[PDB]
């Protein structure tokens, strides 16, 4: 519960101490905040790159394997 | 609008443009801090004053007790805001996909009808089922005595 | 170490004699220093200073009357060279 | 035995005064509890009933008749150690006035020791962290003794640190195991060894390969052992591979239970590069104790081509690896703590400076060994040659044994690598042997009274004064006729390696 | 109360904190995901039969 | 249960710590109000150390040095018997031997310290005395 | 003990922030061939001042509620469902006769354990009222197992730890049967 | 971002920068055992995690007690 | 292999200590002075200082005595521990455990005894003792307490072996003696 | 044999229970190897983590897409404020929307 009482002092020194880097990490701060917001789709799919890039099970491939795998049972009915 | 998210993002900068001890030093409590805190709530809060009484108050005014015996003497912007943005791009430690965007729920209950604290089930387990790992950490604390003064008395 | 060798302090040695009043501009280690360049009392003691500045080699007081020539100063440098202690930051990381 | 006595000497140690009498006294007292422990652990432990393998503390410690025996191994170097502070080594009271100052040598031997044996019992994470601890402090703070000393604190230093290192990735490890499975005895772990993520267990191995100085992590290793004095190198660089080689193994045992592709050609890629580092390294070098650290380097990479292996004939491999090359390690580190008294005086060149720490530092101090002492140099000839493997020296086995293992499990190129450092390192060793022959007659008419040994007063001049300790003489000779003559008692040896077990049973 | 179960934000930002042999494995090493999503799939792959 | 108040409570110390560091920069008199001679910055003399009033140009004691270090060990000793406090109870007659044999091992670590005089910050540099003896010849 | 933990409201909205906790509602009910009961209805402070009032009466129904899990081999929840509406049925019970024969009583006591942070200790002498109204219309004697008889602690004289404050209910209601019904 | 190592530039270049590196990372497996014992709603955890503050609070001691020896020497000439 | 009776897997620290043989405080009895011994043995195969033989201080000759006193006793405890786990003859002493186990039974008094910790703990004091001589050469542990988890069946009891009939016991069926598991758990399955 | 998974209150936990089924059917003497406790380690991992139970979600909450389904109308209503629990939502016949008390119990 530290922080809560010491996070308004360092806000206010980080302006104060460097103005011009205080306006961009705190800047780009409010971007993927707000991102996350209004689901702007954009680290998420900078997530999703980065998984297809490195093997990974991406969220594209399981719905694309659940669709084999429904594919299959329907026509083994038939 | 995470507000621990904006602490680590300036904690990620001055690492980065550290110079001298003072700052290193000021990086352990800004890095105690947002621990400390995210455990108070979230996850658990016994380990999180565990964590002052014994890393705030054992530890790290004894770095600033050595540090002051030790000394004190003395790319550009673009680039450590480059390198701190492209770092910020993906902060999901796991890769399970499925683990992370899907929420649970726990079903409470009543059996329990002795409650008591996590320390108390702990002391009931580390004294008596574990009595061993306790009775050889002592020994360890008994080494370090030993062994920090070996070490240090000149005599 | 002791990174200088005799002709690094011989090629430096000439520069700060530049920088001072001297007769001729011809300096060798055969060169004296009272004789060649005419230097009295006052004069050569700011030279042999200079060097130290630069050199950060200390002459003692045995050697005070004792200096004839420039050759002598520029041994001398190399049997009384050692590089500064340096911190346990700078040592070892 | 230790844990009752070792109290007794803390309490002991600070209560009398200090005089290098009493320490050497009281160091000798650390002998007698050490012996004792031998002597109660051989009483009550035996490899027929610790076959199956016994559970201790609430299942935290797991004994069997493989961990037992290095748990006896240790013991027993341990007793040959102390006799390096128990009595005196050379005589000279100058330079052995070193191992006579520090009171707390003695102890913190005992700390380590407690902290050697029970490491290869870990049955938990939980212990597994702390007991690596309790051995790693004790290296810590014995590589920093000699506090006086300026190379013997910046080794300490540089060995905290990477030691830190180590202990965070064996720590972090086992957290991850934890997380995964949510349990922490390895016995119940084992019932998960085929859900677990397999590669958690070779992060825990590459926090241990740390510690034992592997290839690519070996460049600490050389400079601490470089640097640290004679006497405590001989500890530093023996006693924690002891103890650890036998954790990996037991780790190995399990991970071999899914026999996981993936995982050996990691290991033998770094086994593969200690080979090349540990022989072409010492190639160039001019120190003794670099020279040694290199060959701890390359017989530690032997010995990991075994533990790979891990099949039945890796337990007769690897038991018979680390008893013979312990043992050897001993001798020439006994040798060369004694040879010490044959060093030249001035009455310069290089401006070479020798500390009375390591009066031993270069190969070429060696000079004329034949000459003055032939029957020492001799036995530091057998060494040397063992380290090499001319049959029939307990070295050779070592060798033919751990390929019989690496070729039954098809570690090929491991095996042909494994041949080829042999070969390499050979020149490094006779460099050694070069060192102290080569030039006998060429000065076997020489006039020099400028020996250390020549400063002792002539006590009597009718008796006869040997020029050396009683105890360190017999040791040196009781561990070079056991390389020699190993031949004789191989066979009935080798047995005694065949009933060691590991979950083997039938 | 249903919540979600992911690590302290500490953990996973830190410029340092966040870097361990086991932790980069997890991060970017697909071995462990593609064991541990065979046996989701086998849940969908075991019902028709 | 339900720590809302003291959520509260800690924004509001929180704030009021700012209410500390800009109550001074609106209340005080501007420089030019009172001497008009010079900036904080500009104004060396004053902002500069104090050293009783004669301009001038902390290698502490083994002991200190000693008393610092020793504190991180009892600290975790003490630390660490929070679990027995909260079980003294259920964990019974077992616990409590345990306890005092946790005790006793460290105990021993201070008999150690106590023998040896490590506390003590020692008084070698001076203090020195001889005794004058006659050397008649 | 106070830990954060996902089955029940935790410390404060930052915490729910944290784990971006959602409180979830179920619009359903029992399915048809689950038969109907009517829940207990009773808060904290009335069950807390009747819980040995709900043993005596339903002592033979707690345990067999309790055998059935035991037997139920961790299937307890569908398996003892009928058991279960037991147990309500007869809680229901002693909550609707404690309402219409010892109301008075009753909630003097309760309302005394809520002004006393629930804690037994505070709120002797609005229970000795109780427990004299009850054995004396319902024939429910409040027993502790496990010790003798002569030393349960609500029979205590001269209890050691007595509140800090006293309830003017209880002390009221006390005296007006101190000398009435204990002439 | 992390395979290109940058965690070595956020150290300082001092051995005290050395010191405090090990113990953050030293941390992060805590705050992960914290994580794993919470949600398993396991005590058995929560006793490791005591272990590892217990147990790297005493190699902290260690270590500054080698660096103070360390940097005495250097200043240890003590002429006067 | 050399087995036999398993007297009892986890000895109690008074009962380990009872069954001494003569030969084990003889035992006792050489290390604790042989300790003082040794250390003056070494002296004789080479002197701390000079050349010259000198006994050494009697200060250290009185540690050296607690030295061997406290690990003298561990041989002893030893050699007296593999005689109940049947690693080592125990003729002598199954006649003696038989006898008073017995006893035990015959006065409807629990084996083991009367025990000052719950079900729980004495489950719990098994594990941490059980087996602790195998490490008791490295640090010292214990089976001070009166718990049950000794690996036996009391039954083996009941049966009259040879060389018995004369001690004239009566023992009670098993759900009648005090201080046991199958006689505790008569109300409540949860507690004793 | 070590306990493992012990509660926050000294009991079993949640999935101790899965646990000891584990521990029994791997020790027991019947069982030629250790095939039949395939299935009971497969629950002990579902039960800590519900990995498998998380995907079906997966599934549920992508296949609710397809078919053009909104999880208005087939999700599970909630409310993510702790202070507007009100006693309209709760259901109480005479409840209002007004905030309800959580600053202090
Ligand atoms: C790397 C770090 C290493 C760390 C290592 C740290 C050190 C570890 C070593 C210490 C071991 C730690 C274990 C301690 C935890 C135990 C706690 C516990 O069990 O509490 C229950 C236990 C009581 O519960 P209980 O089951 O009813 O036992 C009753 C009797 O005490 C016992 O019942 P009894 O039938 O066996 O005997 C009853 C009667 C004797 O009954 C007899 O049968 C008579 C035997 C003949 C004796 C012959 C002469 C003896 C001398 C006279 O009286 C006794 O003699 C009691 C036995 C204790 C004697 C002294 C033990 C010293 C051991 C050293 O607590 C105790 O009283 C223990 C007393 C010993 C104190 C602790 C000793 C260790 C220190
Ligand atoms: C927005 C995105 C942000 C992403 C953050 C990270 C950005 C990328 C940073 C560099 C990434 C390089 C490493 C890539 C991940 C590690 C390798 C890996 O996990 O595999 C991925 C990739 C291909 O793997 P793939 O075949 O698709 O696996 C599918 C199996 N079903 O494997 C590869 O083939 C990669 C090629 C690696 C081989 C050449 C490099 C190795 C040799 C140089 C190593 C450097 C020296 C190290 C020496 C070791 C020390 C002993
Ligand atoms: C109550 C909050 C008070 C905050 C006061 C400082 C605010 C500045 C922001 C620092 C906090 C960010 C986290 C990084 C830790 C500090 C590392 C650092 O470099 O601090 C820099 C600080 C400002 O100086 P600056 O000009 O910006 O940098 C070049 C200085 N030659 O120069 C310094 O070296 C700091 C001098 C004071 C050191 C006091 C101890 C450090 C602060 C501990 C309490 C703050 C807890 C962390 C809060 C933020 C968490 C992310
Ligand atoms: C000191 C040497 C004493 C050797 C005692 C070794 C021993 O007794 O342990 C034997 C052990 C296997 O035996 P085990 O089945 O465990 O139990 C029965 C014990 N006979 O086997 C082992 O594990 C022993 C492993 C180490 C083998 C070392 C061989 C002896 C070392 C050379 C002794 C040098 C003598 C120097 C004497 C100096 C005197 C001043
Ligand atoms: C008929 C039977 C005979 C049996 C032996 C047959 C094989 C012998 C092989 C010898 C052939 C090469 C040796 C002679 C070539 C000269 C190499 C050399 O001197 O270095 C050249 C080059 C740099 O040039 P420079 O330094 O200027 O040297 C000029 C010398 N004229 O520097 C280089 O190019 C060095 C190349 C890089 C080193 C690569 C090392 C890889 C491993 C090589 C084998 C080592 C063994 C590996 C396995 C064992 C250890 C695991
Ligand atoms: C709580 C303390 C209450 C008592 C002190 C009140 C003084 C504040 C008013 C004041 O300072 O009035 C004078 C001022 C400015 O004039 P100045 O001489 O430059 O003041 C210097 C003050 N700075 C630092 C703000 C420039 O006027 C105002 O702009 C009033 C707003
Ligand atoms: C009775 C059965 C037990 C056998 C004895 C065992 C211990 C030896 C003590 C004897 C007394 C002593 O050491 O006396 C001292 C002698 C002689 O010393 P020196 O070299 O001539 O020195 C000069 C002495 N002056 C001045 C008297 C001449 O040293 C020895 O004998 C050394 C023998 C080495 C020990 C052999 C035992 C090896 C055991 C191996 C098990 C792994
Ligand atoms: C930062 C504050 C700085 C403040 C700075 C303060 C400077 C202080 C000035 C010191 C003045 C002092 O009182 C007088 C003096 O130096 S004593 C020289 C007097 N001399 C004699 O009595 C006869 C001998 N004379 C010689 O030997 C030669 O004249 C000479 C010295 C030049 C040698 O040179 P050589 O022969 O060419």
């Amino acid at each position: 519960p530290y922080l809560v009482a010491f996070r308004p002092a360092v806000l206010v020194f980080f302006f104060i101490r460097q103005p011009i880097g205080a306006g961009l990490l705190a800047g780009g701060f409010l971007f993927w905040q707000a991102d996350r917001h209004f689901n702007f789709g954009i680290r998420d799919n900078i997530h999703n790159f980065k998984q297809t890039i490195l093997g990974f099970p991406t969220q594209a491939s399981k719905w694309e394997t659940f669709k084999q795998v429904d594919a299959q049972k329907r026509a083994q009915l038939v | 609008m995470n507000l621990e998210i904006l602490d680590l993002s300036i904690l990620g900068f001055y690492s980065l443009i550290s110079s001298n001890s003072f700052e290193s030093i000021a990086i352990l409590v800004a890095t105690i801090m947002p621990v400390i805190t995210e455990l108070w709530y979230n996850y658990s809060q016994l380990f999180a004053l565990l964590y002052t009484l014994i890393y705030v108050g054992a530890v790290v005014i004894l770095f600033v007790f050595i540090l002051s015996v030790i000394n004190e003497k003395e790319s550009g912007l673009f680039i450590l805001i480059l390198v701190l943005l492209l770092d910020d791009l993906d902060d999901n430690e796991s890769n399970d996909n499925d683990y992370n965007n899907v929420y649970i729920t726990d079903y409470a209950d009543w059996f329990n009808n002795y409650n008591e604290s996590d320390l108390s089930v702990i002391g009931n387990l580390l004294f008596t089922e574990y009595a061993l790992l306790l009775l050889i950490i002592s020994f360890i604390l008994l080494m370090s005595i030993i062994g920090l003064i070996l070490i240090v008395k000149k005599d | 170490a002791s990174t200088l060798t005799k002709e690094d302090v011989l090629t430096r040695s000439v520069s700060v004699l530049r920088g001072f009043e001297v007769k001729t501009k011809d300096i060798d280690l055969q060169t004296t220093f009272v004789q060649d360049l005419g230097m009295d009392s006052l004069d050569l003691n700011d030279a042999l200073v200079a060097l130290e500045e630069e050199f950060d080699v200390v002459f003692d007081d045995k050697t005070a009357n004792e200096i004839k020539t420039v050759g002598e100063v520029v041994d001398f440098v190399l049997a009384n060279y050692l590089p500064t202690e340096q911190s346990i930051n700078h040592t070892i990381r | 035995m230790l844990f009752t006595s070792l109290l007794l000497i803390i309490v002991y140690g600070s209560l009398v005064n200090k005089s290098h009498l009493l320490t050497k006294l009281i160091n000798r007292l650390g002998l007698i509890i050490i012996i004792y422990t031998l002597l109660i652990h051989l009483n009550i432990n035996t490899l027929e009933n610790l076959s199956i393998g016994i559970n201790m503390f609430n299942n935290l410690l797991l004994i069997n008749s493989f961990n037992n025996t290095i748990i006896e191994l240790i013991l027993i170097i341990c007793i040959l150690y102390v006799l390096l502070i128990s009595f005196n080594i050379t005589g000279l009271s100058i330079i052995d006035n070193l191992n006579y100052s520090k009171r707390t040598f003695i102890v913190i031997v005992l700390f380590n020791i407690i902290g050697l044996t029970l490491l290869p019992l870990v049955n938990d994470i939980m212990i597994l962290f702390i007991i690596i601890e309790l051995q790693s402090y004790s290296l810590y703070l014995l590589t920093a003794i000699f506090n006086e000393s300026h190379n013997s604190t910046k080794s300490a230093l540089y060995y905290f640190i990477v030691g830190s290192i180590a202990s965070f990735i064996i720590l972090d490890a086992t957290v991850s195991i934890y997380d995964d499975l949510g349990l922490t005895n390895i016995q119940y772990i084992l019932m998960y060894i085929d859900k677990l993520e397999i590669f958690d267990l070779l992060c825990l191995l590459f926090g241990l390969f740390i510690k034992i100085g592997l290839a690519p992590f070996y460049s600490y290793s050389i400079t601490i052992y470089s640097l640290s004095p004679t006497i405590i190198t001989n500890y530093i660089s023996l006693m924690p591979k002891l103890s650890i080689l036998t954790l990996i193994y037991i780790i190995m045992h399990y991970i071999n239970i899914v026999n996981n592709t993936d995982l050996n050609y990691v290991i033998s890629f770094l086994i593969l590069i200690s080979m090349f580092i540990g022989s072409f390294g010492g190639l160039n070098v001019i120190r003794i104790k670099t020279l040694l650290a290199y060959s701890s380097l390359l017989n530690v990479s032997y010995m990991l081509l075994a533990i790979l292996s891990n099949s039945n004939e890796s337990i007769i491999a690897y038991i018979y690896y680390i008893i013979q090359y312990s043992l050897t390690h001993i001798n020439i580190f006994s040798i060369i703590l004694v040879i010490s008294i044959y060093l030249p005086i001035m009455n310069n060149m290089l401006n070479v400076m020798i500390t009375k720490y390591s009066p031993i530092e270069y190969i070429n101090q060696l000079k004329n060994l034949f000459i003055n002492n032939i029957f020492i140099a001799i036995a530091l000839c057998i060494s040397i040659f063992s380290l090499i493997g001319i049959p029939p020296l307990t070295g050779f086995y070592g060798k033919y044994l751990v390929l019989i293992s690496g070729l039954n499990n098809g570690y090929v190129l491991l095996s042909i690598v494994l041949i080829i450092a042999s070969s390499i390192s050979t020149v490094y060793y006779a460099t050694i042997l070069k060192v102290l022959s080569f030039d006998t007659l060429s000065f076997k008419d020489i006039i020099s009274n400028n020996l250390i040994i020549n400063t002792s007063p002539e006590n009597n001049n009718n008796e006869i004064k040997p020029e050396i300790s009683n105890v360190i003489s017999y040791v040196i000779s009781s561990l070079t006729l056991i390389i020699l003559l190993i031949i004789i008692q191989y066979e009935n040896i080798v047995k005694g390696a065949y009933l060691v077990l590991l979950y083997n049973w039938v | 109360p249903y919540s979600n179960t992911r690590r302290p934000w500490v953990l996973r930002r830190h410029i340092i904190m966040k870097n361990s042999p086991t932790k980069w494995a997890r991060k970017y090493s697909s071995r462990r995901d593609e064991r541990e999503q065979e046996i989701k799939d086998d849940y969908i792959r075991g019902m028709g039969e | 249960m339900l720590q809302d108040l003291f959520n509260n409570y800690v924004i509001l110390v929180g704030i009021l710590g700012l209410i500390f560091l800009g109550v001074n920069y609106f209340i005080v008199e501007s420089p030019r109000m009172d001497e008009n001679n010079g900036n904080i910055s500009d104004y060396i003399e004053k902002s500069g150390p104090f050293e009783c009033g004669f301009s001038s140009f902390n290698p502490i004691p083994i002991a200190f040095i000693l008393v610092a270090l020793l504190f991180l060990p009892f600290d975790l000793e003490v630390s660490s018997m929070l679990p027995y406090i909260v079980s003294i109870y259920s964990v019974g007659i077992y616990g409590l031997i345990i306890f005092i044999l946790f005790l006793l091992i460290l105990i021993v670590g201070f008999i150690y310290e106590f023998n040896t005089k490590s506390l003590s910050i020692t008084t070698i540099l001076h203090k020195k005395n001889k005794a004058l003896v006659k050397n008649l010849y | 003990s106070s830990t954060h933990t996902n089955d029940s409201l935790n410390s404060s909205n930052y915490v729910d922030k944290l784990k971006d906790t959602h409180f979830v509602f179920e619009n359903d009910k029992l399915p048809s061939e689950i038969p109907d009961v009517e829940e207990v209805g009773a808060t904290t402070a009335p069950l807390l001042s009747a819980a040995y009032f709900i043993g005596a009466k339903c002592q033979d129904y707690n345990d067999d509620f309790m055998l059935c899990q035991k037997e139920a081999k961790g299937n307890g929840p569908i398996d003892c469902l009928k058991e279960g509406r037991r147990v309500t049925r007869c809680a229901s019970g002693v909550l609707k006769d404690l309402n219409t024969h010892c109301s008075d009583e009753f909630r003097l006591h309760w309302q005394c354990l809520s002004f006393s942070n629930l804690e037994y200790k505070n709120c002797r002498k609005a229970e000795s009222l109780l427990n004299k109204c009850v054995f004396e219309k319902m024939n429910l004697v409040k027993k502790i197992p496990g010790i003798p008889e002569d030393r349960q602690i609500h029979l205590k004289q001269n209890p050691v730890l007595k509140p800090v404050a006293l309830h003017q209910d209880s002390e009221v209601a006390f005296k007006k049967a101190q000398n009435e019904n204990s002439i | 971002m992390d395979l290109i190592l940058l965690m070595l530039v956020a150290v300082g270049l001092n051995i005290i920068d050395i010191y405090i590196m090990i113990e953050i990372l030293i941390m992060g497996c805590t705050v992960n055992t914290i994580y794993s014992a919470s949600l398993d709603n396991d005590m058995i955890g929560l006793i490791y995690s005591l272990i590892q503050i217990i147990i790297a609070g005493v190699e902290s001691a260690i270590g500054l007690s080698i660096l103070v020896n360390y940097n005495r020497i250097r200043n240890s000439e003590e002429i006067e | 292999m050399e087995t036999y009776e398993l007297i009892d897997s986890d000895p109690k620290f008074s009962r380990v200590v009872r069954y001494f043989r003569p030969s084990d405080y003889l035992t006792w009895a050489l290390g604790t002075i042989g300790a003082p011994g040794l250390m003056v043995l070494f002296e004789k195969i080479e002197p701390a200082k000079g050349n010259t033989f000198k006994m050494p201080p009697p200060s250290i000759m009185r540690i050296a005595t607690t030295i061997g006193f406290f690990g003298g006793f561990y041989y002893a405890y030893t050699s007296s521990t593999k005689r109940f786990w049947g690693y080592s003859e125990n003729a002598k002493e199954v006649a003696k455990d038989r006898y008073e186990v017995k006893k035990a039974l015959s006065e409807k008094k629990s084996p083991y005894g009367s025990s000052l910790l719950n079900p729980y703990q004495q489950d719990m004091s098994a594990r941490n003792s059980t087996n602790s001589q195998l490490l008791l050469a490295i640090f010292p542990w214990f089976n001070v307490a009166n718990h049950q988890s000794h690996g036996i069946d009391l039954r083996k009891y009941y049966e009259v072996r040879d060389g018995e009939e004369n001690w004239n016991f009566t023992l009670p069926p098993l759900d009648q003696v005090k201080d046991l598991d199958v006689a505790q758990y008569k109300e409540y399955s949860n507690y004793p | 044999a070590p306990l493992q998974q012990v509660g926050r209150h000294g009991g079993p936990n949640k999935c101790f229970g899965e646990f000891q089924r584990v521990v029994e059917c791997m020790t027991n003497a019947k069982h030629d190897s250790y095939e039949p406790c395939n299935n009971l380690k497969n629950d002990y991992l579902e039960c800590r983590k519900h990995k498998v139970e998380r995907y079906k979600a997966f599934l549920m909450q992508k296949h609710a897409e397809e078919l053009g389904k909104d999880p208005e109308e087939i999700g599970a209503p909630f409310v993510r404020k702790r202070r507007f629990l009100t006693s309209k939502t709760l259901g109480l016949v005479d409840g209002d929307d007004y905030e309800i008390g959580v600053e202090k119990i």
